[PDB]
């Protein structure tokens, strides 16, 4: 559910009111990420997240035309958006996920 | 019932007729509009001898 | 239930348990079971909120 | 034991042939519906009471 | 105190009845409620009385 | 290939199911017994019928031996019961 | 349940076209009073046609559907009494395998 | 009852007394049509109504999965196949007769044997 | 697929039984009193009655439908053209519209856009949703003759389940809306970049956070339970 | 009662009958009692 | 996680036997029966307690730290 969801419905809903009178035509998801204050963003995994309290999101960008980011969606663990989907038992094991 | 009647079953079943409630919606098949322009004579071919007897 | 064909009045169609706890239910002998174990708890479930009320 | 289980079975297939006995004179519409009730609720009546007195 | 329209005036008698009304019963019949900064329903003496949570 | 099929609660409405992979198509007093196939036609089958119970419930040893609400609260209970809840 | 699943959804319009291309007729066309059966074939509820030959089309689309060409997700119902081939396609409906 | 509409107006017909002929002829007051009344019924209810119990019957019902199969004999091919089936309408008062469909002849009889119904 | 937009349409059977008014109306979005259907058929453009009746009761010599439909069609005869219809809307829809202009376009959008959008928002054609409404009207006229089942509100074909996929699309059209509210603002106020993502972010995260799903915090019909912290004592939970 | 079916011919007295004449027919269906008390559905006799 | 150090009802040491019962198990391809016989276990409660462990350890265990 969320796979389609992430994958066309949230590219339907940009296109169906991408035009104003300034037009959004294609949505970028990024894999997840974190934005701290005086520093440089990092890959963020799920482990860091629950240990820092971190939101578990992905920016959205956006195109617009006459890329913006115009949010973070929480990305739903093992989305196909996410780092534990291409992750075999010891990745997992090594990023302190259990299988 | 009554108290020295009221093992019989003659009186118990009159008094069922005559408690019963009794609408017309139940028994009934058709209550319908029909057209009949003479008394004479019924345009449905059958059902003379309603008004034979009459006469 | 999806497993008998339509009309069907018998009692194995319309919830009689065949057979006890001891030998064992058919699949849907156990799905009538949980329906009306599932009404004997609502009904209870209901029943303590009307006679909590009546009784207040 | 074997042979109350047995007699056991025996009561159950009976009360289901009377039940089946009882759905078929109604398919053909031969029962008169008891006083007070339809010929379906009348039917279901005959079926659950005689459904009870074979698990009693 | 200043100009009286009569009309403004009229318009700020309504809103303070209305003031006076969702602060000691927020149950009218037929109009919006109060609402507080937060956006929940503001908690009125009545309400303060009302239900079981209720004072009484 | 079209061996399995879904089906929803909408599409149940005109098949008629067979319970047993094998004993509706075509005793020991304690065995179990089943409705006879009176019906030919047939037109699926379940996998099987233990399927119809979810996560809590398939838990149960004999559920069927069990009384229904004795599952309902073993359903509910299982959830609180103490265990292992991940390795990590 | 265990084996019990959600349909993420899928568009209907292959299913459309090729209802139109197998013989429904459009909705347009529909004289009931010429034609006293046929079956109203509806798509995730919209009534969009008739059809003179429910027996051939559920029997293709069943065939479709267990081939792969139409997605496993869509449901296709014959009600032969109310005369009707209703297919769903909409996500948020829950499905078992057989 | 039997109701038809008016020519190239495409409007229900009310009726009207024709006392010169003693007679009756549906009018459509839209358009000034008249017409006399092919049968003497003007209305229909059916309280209690004897169809739509076998409402649904069509060529291929025999070959529906869901029905349950039956071995009665049908009166004219005696063939043993059948599906049977309650009547479509309910009522609580209805009683429980079967309708049988002969599969090879799809004609519909009754499990009642007081009472013959063709259909 | 998208715009949120639940077009609740009723169609009552108004009388009793054994009632000789027996008189079928329905229901429109934003207007204030059941259009007789006759009514609404004139206003879809079926201005025949024939083929209203043809529309409804497919049978003809299922003479039952059109006998409970005789008051309909002797009560809606007030109207006789399509214009008139539309115009009986906007005299129901009461927007201070006059006899040609503001009315009838509302009514035909009402008509058009807003009575069962499910059939076709498009402009080209509506015999789809007279056909629709047709079928509507028996299925009700069946279930008041007792021909057929009157639906289970409890079953699952017609019942269907918001997952994760459709319950953060509905989140996502509302903060999407907003957001291009928002920019649509500063673009008016740029009379003579600047996009507000913490609108989407912090909204999605409270609705995530506190399992009130709203377009809002402001609105407290927000439905609360649909998310819930993960319950991970043991693994069966 | 001997003939094997039984009617009811039913006529009204000496314009404009046939308006009206159907909501005669709907008193004369609900509102007339043959025999009883009324509310008194269904009647039962036990021992 | 390990397995228990003594029988929970009779008392029976049987953290012995845990890696014994794991080499018949699978180098001799014994059935358990004849496994946790071999091992010397003649009670269902001792018989139960090797037969019914869960190696958690070695899930916990080869993680990271
Ligand atoms: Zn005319
Ligand atoms: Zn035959
Ligand atoms: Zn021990």
């Amino acid at each position: 559910s969320f796979n389609q969801f992430v994958d066309y419905t949230l590219q339907d809903i940009i296109c169906e009111d991408s035009t104003l009178i300034i037009s959004f035509g294609k949505i970028y998801v990024t894999k997840p990420m974190v934005n701290e204050s005086d520093g440089v963003t990092h890959a963020l995994y799920p482990q860091e997240a629950r240990l820092r309290n971190l939101t578990y999101s992905s920016g959205l960008f956006v195109d617009v035309k006459k890329k913006v980011f115009i949010g973070r969606l929480p990305i739903m663990l093992r989305s196909k958006n996410c780092y534990l989907s291409e992750a075999t038992e010891s990745d997992l094991y090594k990023l302190k996920e259990c299988p | 019932l009554e108290p020295g009647h009221a093992a019989d079953q003659e009186q118990a079943k009159l008094i069922r007729s005559a408690i019963e409630h009794t609408t017309l919606k139940s028994v009934t098949i058709a209550s319908e509009i029909y057209y009949d322009p003479d008394p004479r004579s019924t345009v449905i071919p059958e059902d003379e001898e309603i008004i034979q007897l009459h006469f | 239930l999806p497993h008998f064909s339509k009309d069907d009045y018998s009692p194995e169609s319309k919830g009689f348990v065949e057979n006890s706890y001891l030998r064992g239910l058919t699949p849907q002998e156990f799905f009538f079971h949980a329906m009306g174990g599932r009404e004997g708890l609502i009904d209870t479930a209901v029943k303590t909120a009307e006679t909590g009320y009546i009784q207040r | 034991d074997g042979p109350t289980m047995r007699e056991i079975t025996e009561t159950i297939a009976e009360a289901k042939k009377k039940v089946l006995d009882v759905t078929k004179e109604a398919q053909a519409n031969l029962l008169t519906a008891k006083h007070g009730m339809t010929l379906r609720e009348s039917f279901e009546d005959n079926v659950v009471r005689f459904l009870n007195e074979a698990r009693d | 105190h200043n100009g009286a329209p009569h009309h403004a005036i009229e318009e700020a008698e309504s809103l303070l009845q209305f003031h006076v009304a969702t602060y000691m019963d927020n149950d009218i019949a037929g109009q919006p409620q109060a609402l507080q900064k937060s956006g929940r329903p503001v908690k009125s003496i009545r309400a303060r009385l009302k239900g079981k949570e209720g004072r009484i | 290939e079209g061996l399995v099929e879904y089906i929803d609660a909408e599409e149940e409405e005109s098949i008629l199911i067979a319970m047993q992979p094998e004993d509706l198509e075509p005793v020991d007093p304690a065995k179990r017994i089943r409705v006879s196939h009176h019906a030919t036609t047939f037109t699926h089958c379940e996998i099987h019928p233990s399927m119809i119970l979810g996560v809590a419930a398939s838990i149960i040893p004999f559920p069927d031996h069990n009384q229904s609400p004795r599952n309902t609260y073993q359903s509910a209970m299982g959830k609180q019961a103490m265990g292992v809840f991940l390795t990590n | 349940s265990l084996m019990s699943c959600i349909s993420v959804g899928t568009d209907p319009m292959p299913i459309i076209t090729f209802l139109s291309e197998w013989g429904m007729e459009p909705l347009e066309d529909y004289v009931p009073h010429q034609s006293p059966d046929a079956t109203r074939v509806f798509v995730n509820g919209v009534w969009h046609g008739v059809h003179r030959n429910p027996a051939r089309l559920m029997e293709t689309l069943r065939t479709l559907r267990r081939k792969g060409d139409i997605n496993p997700e869509v449901s296709m119902i014959r009600d032969i009494r109310e005369k009707e081939l209703k297919i769903f396609t909409d996500a948020g409906r829950v499905y078992r395998p057989l | 009852t039997t109701f038809r509409f008016c020519r190239d107006c495409n409007n229900m017909l009310y009726p009207r007394e024709d006392k010169e002929n003693n007679r009756l002829l549906f009018e459509c007051r839209t358009c000034s049509y008249v017409e006399e009344a092919g049968s003497p019924l003007v209305y229909r209810h059916e309280l209690i109504t004897n169809i739509g119990e076998t409402a649904g019957v069509v060529q291929d019902i025999g070959s529906d999965p869901t029905l349950p199969r039956s071995d009665r004999e049908c009166p004219k091919c005696h063939s043993r196949e059948n599906v049977f089936f309650q009547s479509q309408q309910r009522r609580k008062d209805t009683s429980m007769v079967l309708f049988f469909v002969c599969l090879s002849c799809s004609h519909i009889f009754t499990s009642d044997q007081k009472n013959k119904r063709t259909q | 697929k998208g715009s949120r937009f639940i077009s609740t349409l009723q169609v009552k059977l108004y009388g009793r039984e054994g009632s000789s008014a027996r008189t079928i109306k329905a229901t429109l979005p934003y207007i204030k009193q059941d259009i007789p259907i006759v009514i609404i058929f004139r206003a879809l453009g079926i201005i025949p009655d024939g083929e209203i009746l043809e529309h409804i009761c497919y049978d003809v010599n299922d003479w039952q439908m059109l006998e409970m439909l005789k008051p309909c069609v002797e009560d809606g005869f007030v109207i006789q053209d399509r214009e008139t219809a539309l115009d009986f809307i906007g005299r129901r829809g009461t927007a201070l519209g006059i006899k040609k202009e503001k009315r009838i376009q509302y009514a035909k959008d009402i008509l058009q856009k807003e009575f069962l959008p499910h059939i076709t928002q498009l402009e080209g054609f509506e015999s789809r949703k007279a056909f629709f409404l047709g079928y509507m009207i028996n299925r009700l006229l069946l279930c008041a003759l007792d021909r057929k089942d009157q639906d289970d509100r409890d079953h699952f074909g017609k019942k269907r389940l918001d997952l994760a996929g459709p319950l953060l699309a509905q989140l996502f059209k509302t903060l999407f809306k907003k957001l291009t509210k928002d920019i649509f603002r500063y673009m008016q106020r740029t009379v003579e970049l600047a996009i507000n993502a913490k609108t989407i972010t912090s909204g999605l995260k409270y609705a995530l956070a506190t399992g009130n799903w709203g377009e809002q915090k402001k609105a407290m019909s927000s439905r609360a339970g649909v998310s819930q912290v993960l319950n991970r004592y043991t693994y069966s939970s | 009662d001997n003939d094997e079916k039984l009617i009811i011919r039913c006529r009204v007295v000496r314009a404009e009958e046939d308006h009206m004449l159907k909501k005669i027919e709907n008193t004369m269906l609900e509102n007339i009692t043959l025999r009883g008390v009324e509310n008194i559905e269904r009647v039962v006799m036990m021992k | 996680m390990i397995v228990p150090v003594r029988c929970f009802s009779c008392g029976k040491v049987v953290g012995d036997k845990w890696e014994s019962y794991l080499n018949l198990l699978q180098e001799d391809e014994l059935d358990e029966g004849t496994a946790l016989s071999r091992l010397g276990l003649k009670r269902y409660c001792c018989r139960r307690m090797i037969l019914t462990h869960v190696d958690l350890i070695e899930k916990f265990l080869r993680y990271n730290p």
